[PDB]
């Protein structure tokens, strides 16, 4: 029953506000490190934001801080990515990834499939004029 | 009759016909058998890994204490063999 | 003039006091002695298997008022917990009279109990179950430690592996008078069955906390690692693996090559399956003929997976990545890529620093996801962080004591 | 042509630096702690590291001959796609 | 090559104590034993120290007649009776090896290289 | 003593020669190795050309009944791997017999030397020393050993090893005694490829006595030199391992704090000691008046450097910043040397070391506290007579071919 499913993406006008869904079955949030990682076209793999929702922790790639926002609700079991203030450069395959808590919490900018438990399917963010 | 042992293959073999060998702990790791043909051999206690094969076969081979682990090597390509403890392990079905 | 005034070490083929009051000690029948280590002895019940202390006159207990502790390991199999479920209280080790004035250590259906009686039958008993295995047991098969402390003038005292587990008072008891004779034998189990005994000693004051955790601390070597069940590590042995921090998981192979942690045990009833996943064995780096089997503090060695009983292939950091931590990797070529394992221990559980021939360090044996790798975080965060055992492993080996179907 | 020096001694933080196509023969590194510190296509000859700490440093296509690291912390991971010709790691910072 | 300390408590002026070390990995016939006070606020204080192999035992000025150094004939476990305890003497209380075949100077005031091993420390306070 | 010498092999302008004064001719022949330190030193090997021929003068070659004759000499004999020389069986190394093998003969066995005199008649007499395998530290294995043998005609054969008696049998019984006209130094029949060094050959026409044994046990390397391990001569720039006389068993290691701990146990090869084992040192000149050479003497004012890698070498020097009576010898990684020296000194092959300051005061000889290198005065008042006096005593190991541990 473990999956990952993400919606949301889509094509915003730069500076715009999207809003990131991933729905999680099969375990959760108190279990695992939620995170979005994004893939450009071709590029290697880029980890965007990663959250630790037992203790609220939030942790943002350098660029991406203090314009998105990365949020849980144990309520409805789903992983939120509140975007703004896009820039051209966002445009990217968003996947939602789930890291096992008790697992070496180091957070490779770069990662590899290994770096996570469970992968979404992942959902088209275009930002183009 | 040819005894070779404590050897590893990690090289694709094409268009042979191996006869009278007797291989102990052989290693086939990552070999790509095309039109390769195994006659009255004998495998001891030898080692399959990662082998994928097309119009191969082990015609009146004996096989004692093999393993074969992520393979393709299907019922089908033992013709009038024994297989005697040995044990296929996550084969390449799908 | 210690306060130890019993204790039962092994030399040249036999069991001799060391403590220097000189109590002679006799084995009778079959009595097993493990090679690795001889001071631990078993004994069984479908034969003549007994152990026999005479006991130095000078040392045998007939007061009123004067302190003593006993000490000692047990190690006790289930086999298959079915034939050890019976309720039935059966002896192990005995120093009561005739009149049954003593003490008495006896088993029951995964229970150990203490009872000490005086001349006029007033007794008390102080008993610890552990019951079955829920997960990973810490009890079941393993070595256990008892001591119990004997206050003439407040309570008697039962610590299990150095935690009081167990107290009631004794002040009601007047002269005890022990048996001259401590006999080690299985009395009255209903099944066929053996049980390990190793370190038993005899002291003359009431121990405290700090002594019974330094008896538990120091009685194994703690230079020699430890396995599962509480033996020494050996070299060149087949073993499962278990992660502290994640008991209820085994790590299996992958097609790759990389070693996977998301596989969740069976159980039988409540008790993981602890044959389950890769075996690996350990090898020395510099081996001679005059080193023995044992795995000790700071050895170098490789750690080998067993594809199968005569196919080894060894397990190395995989640092061609771009990641801090590194893949552990088996290796089909057999290239150990220049690299070394260091082993070492924290009480019983092991650790293993993946390192480079010229000295670098890759990481200690943990996890991170669902894969095994080496990573050097653990050197910073052995204690207090909630991920820190994941360092942690137990060796386990596949035993008559421990049997599944 | 690599800019080269030599028999030097070094005992303070190093901050934010990125060295490239240097060659340091029998540099002393002791008492240093090195901070987003960078060295590329660098050749570090009969060189010495004592007390050393590091923290978001690198050595990305370098190589090392006949070096001594002796109680630092760099680790594996802090040499990408670099060659270590006869260096050897004694006593390090942890493990 | 460990030692372990107990017996230390809370007594009044004019009470008694009886410390002991166990050891482990070695005897006392290689090896002077040696107890060493730490009181709050103060550096690290010499308190006694025995030779086994000899009937040497040595003392400081300010405790000489009211604690005496012993130990077995399994030379492996190391005591100090003290008795006449005086609000001064609490502190913390470390059992140390010293190699026997060293430089036998003893300092009042050591570091840690004066002796081979240290214990864990035993609290004693002496409270009215 | 000098009256009694019939023949002094020593090395004098390119060669080696006589100086007895009874000219006795010395050729070297093939491939013969020269001490740099000590030329008077040679060796000989068995895998190429290697020997040296002494052809004695008519007068010196013996062909008596009666007369006593000494033969002296220091001999080196490397057990490499200790495993190669494990084979029992006597090769020679010194033959002075003729065709018909009268006269006498110097060979080696496993750990063995061996002396053998024979007659005219047939008549022989043979005396050995075994020293046996490393029990910890060997004082005989790779190092010089000084040989000495007397013989009395009107009594025993006497066999000394460094000054002392070791065996004695009569030679009532031997005859005539035509020893060879030559006295070759060369390996003959050893199951194995090895070399062996020779030093200080002398032939007197006398017995000597203990007392002048000891004379030549004493006297005849340079008392003003220190010595090494192996009994070769203290150098300058050279790498060293310590090796403390009180502590055989244990060896110096660097601390993280700068200073040198004494509590770590030296592994074993079988019983054998490893000896490479822990920091090593270079003895530097502090006058390097240029025209001095790299011998080490008695009263030198050096210092003592801790070698990090081979071009990384930092001063060791007395932490003076304590109140201990005794000061932890410490790694100055700055290069300060915290104005003190070193003076060199020795009792016999056992080298002191005493840490002064440069103001002319003593810090103490370089000893151990507890677990910890230190410099203590202690020593000053307790160097002969105490449990604990060789603890101020170090011994200099190179590592050489001759001795090999993996
Ligand atoms: C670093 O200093 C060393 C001395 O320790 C220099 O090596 C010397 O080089 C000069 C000139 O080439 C020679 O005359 C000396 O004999 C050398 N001394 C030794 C001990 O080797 C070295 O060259 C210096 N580094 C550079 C290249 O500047
Ligand atoms: C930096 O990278 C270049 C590219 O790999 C390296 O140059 C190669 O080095 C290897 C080993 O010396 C040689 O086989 C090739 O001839 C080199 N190729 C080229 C393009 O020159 C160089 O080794 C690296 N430098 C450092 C300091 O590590
Ligand atoms: C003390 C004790 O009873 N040891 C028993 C051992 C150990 O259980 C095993 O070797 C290692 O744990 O196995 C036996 O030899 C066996 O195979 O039947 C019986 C023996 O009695
Ligand atoms: C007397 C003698 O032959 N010495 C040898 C020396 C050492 O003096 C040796 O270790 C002594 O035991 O080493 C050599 O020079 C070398 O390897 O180059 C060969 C030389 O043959
Ligand atoms: C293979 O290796 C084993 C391990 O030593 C050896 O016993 C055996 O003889 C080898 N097989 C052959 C025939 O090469
Ligand atoms: C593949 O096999 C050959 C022959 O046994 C061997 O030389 C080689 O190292 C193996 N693996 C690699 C590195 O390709
Ligand atoms: C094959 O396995 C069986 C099953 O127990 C066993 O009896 C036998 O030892 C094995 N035979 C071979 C060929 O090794
Ligand atoms: C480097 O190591 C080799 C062997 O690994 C050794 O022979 C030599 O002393 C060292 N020097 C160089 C630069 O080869």
């Amino acid at each position: 029953q473990l999956q990952l499913v993400e919606t949301g993406g889509g094509l915003v006008k730069p500076g715009g506000s999207l809003r990131l869904s991933c729905v999680v079955s099969g375990f959760t949030f108190d279990d695992y490190r939620m995170a979005w990682v994004r893939q450009a076209p071709g590029k290697e793999l880029e980890w965007v934001s990663s959250i630790d929702s037992w203790s609220i922790n939030t942790y943002y790639e350098d660029s991406v801080k203090g314009r998105f926002t990365i949020s849980t609700d144990n309520a409805k079991n789903t992983l939120y990515l509140q975007m703004s203030s896009l820039k051209p450069e966002d445009t990217a395959v968003y996947y939602c990834a789930a890291e096992d808590r008790l697992g070496v919490p180091t957070i490779n900018a770069h990662p590899s499939k290994y770096d996570y438990n469970y992968w979404g399917q992942g959902t088209q963010v275009t930002v183009s004029s | 009759r040819d005894k070779y042992a404590n050897f590893t293959i990690n090289f694709t073999m094409e268009n042979q016909i191996h006869t009278g060998m007797e291989y102990d702990n052989g290693r086939f790791i990552g070999v790509k058998f095309k039109s390769v043909t195994f006659k009255d051999s004998v495998f001891k206690e030898c080692y399959f890994e990662d082998v994928t094969s097309s119009n191969t076969f082990f015609r009146n081979c004996t096989f004692i204490n093999t393993v074969f682990y992520n393979t393709d090597l299907f019922e089908y390509k033992f013709v009038n063999s024994r297989l005697i403890n040995s044990t296929f392990l996550h084969n390449k079905e799908g | 003039k210690s306060s130890s005034v019993l204790n039962m070490r092994y030399k040249n083929d036999k069991y001799v006091d060391t403590s220097g009051y000189d109590s002679n000690i006799n084995i009778n029948g079959d009595v097993y002695k493990y090679p690795t280590n001889k001071n631990q002895f078993g004994i069984y019940n479908d034969k003549l298997s007994e152990v026999n202390i005479s006991q130095n006159d000078y040392i045998i207990y007939d007061n009123k008022y004067k302190n003593f502790s006993i000490s000692f390991w047990v190690r006790i199999p289930n086999y298959d917990n079915k034939i050890v479920n019976v309720n039935n209280e059966y002896t192990i080790i005995n120093c009561m009279r005739d009149n049954n004035s003593g003490w008495k250590v006896s088993l029951n259906h995964n229970e150990i109990i203490w009872t000490l009686q005086d001349n006029a039958g007033i007794n008390q008993k102080l008993a610890f179950n552990y019951g079955n295995a829920n997960g990973i047991s810490d009890y079941i098969n393993k070595w256990i430690f008892v001591t119990i402390t004997n206050d003439r003038l407040g309570d008697s005292k039962l610590y299990i592996n150095g935690n009081l587990i167990d107290q009631k008072s004794i002040l009601n008891l007047g002269n005890i008078h022990v048996s001259d004779n401590i006999l080690f034998k299985i009395v009255n189990c209903s099944y066929t069955r053996y049980i390990g005994i190793r370190y038993f000693n005899i002291f003359d004051k009431e121990l405290d906390e700090t002594e019974i955790q330094t008896l538990y601390s120091n009685e194994p070597n703690t230079n020699i690692l430890k396995d599962f069940w509480g033996n020494y590590l050996l070299y060149d042995k087949e073993y499962y693996l278990l992660n502290v921090l994640k008991p209820n998981n085994f790590i299996d192979r992958r097609k790759d090559s990389t070693l996977s942690i998301n596989n969740i045990r069976s159980t039988i009833l409540l008790a993981n399956r602890l044959y389950s996943g890769i075996k690996v064995k350990i090898q020395r780096v510099n081996n001679s003929s005059t080193n023995d089997n044992l795995v000790r503090k700071n050895d170098q060695v490789y750690i080998n997976f067993v594809a199968s009983k005569t196919h080894l292939f060894p397990l190395y950091a995989d640092t061609a990545t771009t990641n801090k931590e590194k893949t552990i990797k088996i290796s089909s070529s057999g290239n150990r890529f220049n690299q070394v394992v260091v082993m070492n221990s924290v009480g019983n559980n092991c650790t293993m620093n993946f390192k480079n021939n010229n000295g670098n360090n890759i990481g200690l044996l943990g996890f991170k996801a669902d894969t095994v790798v080496a990573s050097t975080w653990y050197y910073t965060h052995m204690r207090d962080h909630t991920n820190s055992n994941g360092c942690f492993w137990n060796f386990i080996s596949e035993e008559h004591g421990w049997q599944e179907k």
